[PDB]
C-alpha cells in the first residue's frame, strides 16, 4: 500500500 | 572534430551523478543483513539490491532531462531498467582475476555458488559472469560507463512508457554524446560503440531470465518475506 518510488520526489 | 559545451557538460554532469551514487568504500553493506554460508543468501543480496535501486533511482534523477518526463514514464523506465543497471553497474565490483565481485570485504566477495543460494540458477548466472567478463574486457572510460548506464536507462521501448517520442530523443542525444567521445577520446576504439549497443541486448536477455526466476522465488511466501518493500514494489507485477 502506497507505491515507494513519489522516494522520485 | 572535438566535443561540445553542451554535450561535455552532460559528461561531467554523468560522472558526478555516478560518483554521488556509487560508494566506493562499499562501507554501507555492515547496515545490510548478514551473507550466509535453503537460500541462505536472500536476505543479503535482496538487501543489496534493494540499496542499489536507491542508488539508480538517484542517479537517473541526475540524467539530464530525466527529472522532466512525466512522473510516470520515471517509474516505467527506472521500474522496467533497474535489474539491468543493477548489472551494468556492478561491474565496477567485479574482478576478472577472481571471476567474483569482491566488496572490499571478504563477507562481501559474492562467488557464483552465492547466487545460487540466493534463489539463482545458472541459466541466469552464468550468461551473467559471461556479461561481466564481456564487459570488463571492453576496459571502459569513466564516461562510458556511465554513459552507457544512462542510455540503458533512457531506452523508451520498455513496458509502461507513453511519451516514446521525447524519451527517444533524450537518449538518442546521448548516444551521440557517447559515439562522440569514442571517436574524438578514445585511441583504439574505432568499433567500440557497436560493442557497447550489443552488451545492451545482452542486458534485455539477463533481465528476461532473472524476472522469470524472480517470478518463481517472490510467488512463495517462504522467500518472499525475506525481500523488502523496494524489491517487491519494483521487480512486480503491479501496474
Ligand atoms: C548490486 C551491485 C553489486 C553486485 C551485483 C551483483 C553481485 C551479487 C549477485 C547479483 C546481485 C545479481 C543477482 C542475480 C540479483 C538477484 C536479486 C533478487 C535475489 C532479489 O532476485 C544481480 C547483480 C549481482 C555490488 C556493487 O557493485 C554494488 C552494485 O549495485
Amino acid at each position: 500500500r502506497h507505491k515507494i518510488x513519489x522516494x522520485l520526489q | 572534430h572535438m566535443l561540445s559545451d553542451e554535450q561535455m557538460q552532460i559528461i561531467n554532469s554523468l560522472v558526478e551523478a555516478h560518483h554521488k551514487t556509487y560508494d566506493d568504500s562499499y562501507s554501507d553493506f555492515v547496515r545490510f543483513r548478514p551473507p550466509v554460508r535453503r537460500l541462505s543468501m536472500l536476505p543479503h543480496l535482496a538487501d543489496l539490491v534493494s540499496y542499489s535501486i536507491q542508488k539508480v533511482i538517484g542517479f537517473a534523477k541526475m540524467i539530464p532531462g530525466f527529472r522532466d518526463l512525466t512522473a510516470e514514464d520515471q517509474i516505467a523506465l527506472l521500474k522496467s531498467s533497474a535489474i539491468e543497471i543493477i548489472m551494468l553497474r556492478s561491474n565496477q565490483s567485479f574482478s576478472l582475476e577472481d571471476m567474483s565481485w569482491s566488496c572490499g570485504g571478504p563477507d562481501f566477495k559474492y562467488c557464483i555458488n552465492d547466487v545460487t543460494k540466493a534463489g539463482h540458477t545458472l541459466e541466469l548466472l552464468e550468461p551473467l559472469v559471461k556479461f561481466q567478463v564481456g564487459l570488463k574486457k571492453l576496459k571502459l572510460h569513466e564516461e562510458e560507463h556511465v554513459l552507457l548506464m544512462a542510455i540503458c536507462l533512457l531506452s523508451p521501448d520498455r513496458p509502461g512508457v507513453q511519451d516514446h517520442v521525447r524519451i527517444e530523443a533524450l537518449q538518442d542525444r546521448l548516444c551521440d554524446v557517447l559515439q562522440a567521445y569514442i571517436r574524438i577520446q578514445h585511441p583504439g576504439g574505432r568499433l567500440l560503440y557497436a560493442k557497447m549497443i550489443q552488451k545492451l541486448a545482452d542486458l534485455r536477455s539477463l533481465n528476461e531470465e532473472h524476472s522469470k526466476q524472480y517470478r518463481s522465488l517472490s510467488f512463495q511466501p517462504e522467500h518472499s518475506m525475506q525481500l523488502t518493500p523496494l524489491v517487491l514494489e519494483v521487480f512486480g507485477s503491479e501496474v
